[PDB]
């Protein structure tokens, strides 16, 4: 089984293009910093300040962080794209899996 | 080939074809000579033909983008590989086969 020793992954990132569809996979390095020190805080910005009353907010800002792939270059290599673009009219997604590994 | 092509040894067969001679009116009386008058004649019809190619899909992990066979964008007085106002099918330049690449 898994251990401190031994990875918890293998780096995939390739395009598979077979017939109608087309599998993107992808892996980066990411780090994670400590954020707040652990807390929550309240964050906002008056028109009391030096801002403009169209500028104001009230909201929160947590430790936690996040993961964002939601940009299309995120997936696809310039040249995977041009496949894309230049040979089809339509695509959408269908389903996405999603791993993380390799803690430290 | 040296103009380029597929050299084979065997062919495609040529396929030849021919008016078959109807000869106009021969004389009541009987003469050695052969026939050397005919009727005017030509024919015309409908050819077909149908080749299945085998392609060699283009499998790369080049990142970049390739360059690719486009049509000018930019406007003209008429469309490139088609007709102008007098019915004149033109081809406008010479499209060779080699834009992708491989590693040599």
């Amino acid at each position: 089984a898994d251990g401190v020793g031994s990875s918890s992954g293998n780096w995939h990132c390739d395009s598979t293009w077979l017939g109608d569809r087309v599998i993107t996979t992808s892996t980066r390095t990411w780090a994670l910093p400590t954020y707040n020190n652990h807390l929550y805080k309240q964050i906002s910005n008056g028109t009391s300040g030096g801002s403009t009353n169209d500028n104001t907010y009230f909201g929160y800002s947590t430790p936690w962080g996040y993961f964002d792939f939601n940009r299309f270059h995120c997936h696809f290599s310039p040249r995977d794209w041009q496949r894309l673009i230049n040979n089809n009219w339509g695509f959408r997604p269908k389903r996405l899996n999603f791993k993380l590994f390799n803690i430290q | 080939p040296l103009m380029g092509g597929f050299g084979l040894k065997h062919p495609p067969p040529q396929i030849l074809i021919k008016n078959t001679p109807v000869p106009a009116d021969p004389p009541t009386t009987f003469s050695q000579a052969k026939l050397a008058s005919f009727i005017t004649q030509y024919s015309t019809g409908q050819v077909s033909v149908e080749i299945e190619w085998e392609l060699q899909k283009e499998n790369s992990k080049r990142w970049n983008p390739e360059i690719q066979y486009t049509s000018n964008y930019y406007k003209s007085t008429n469309v490139d590989f088609a007709v102008n106002t007098d019915g004149t099918y033109s081809e406008p330049r010479p499209i060779g086969t080699r834009y992708l690449t491989r590693n040599l």
